[PDB]
């Protein structure tokens, strides 16, 4: 909300969260690690 | 090759027609890719690299 105490702080907990790396981390833990597709592309084989 | 044989003549024409049919799909394989230039990219993911 416009003018409340948790925006800078959040704007700011947001990139501390994707510089470290734990955005994408949870972004891959609920994406490929729970996905039921497990072989995804590095079991493929890459037919050519 | 060997004087007059009932049964090989069947097994040299099973055997020359299936030796055609490889032959003539070797050089019709071999025309579509003298023919289709599809470049293929190699290792696109990060994993695999």
């Amino acid at each position: 909300p416009k003018g409340s105490s948790l925006g800078t702080p959040v704007n700011l907990a947001v990139l501390k969260l994707s510089e470290q790396g734990l955005l994408d981390k949870l972004k891959n833990k609920w994406w490929y690690d729970k996905g039921e597709c497990g072989a995804k592309d590095s079991g493929s084989k890459e037919k050519t | 090759i060997s004087p007059r044989s009932l049964s090989g003549r069947i097994v040299g024409g099973v055997w020359w027609f299936f030796t055609l049919i490889i032959i003539s799909s070797y050089t019709a394989n071999l025309a579509a890719f003298l023919t289709v230039e599809r470049m293929v990219s190699p290792i696109e993911s990060a994993e695999d690299l």
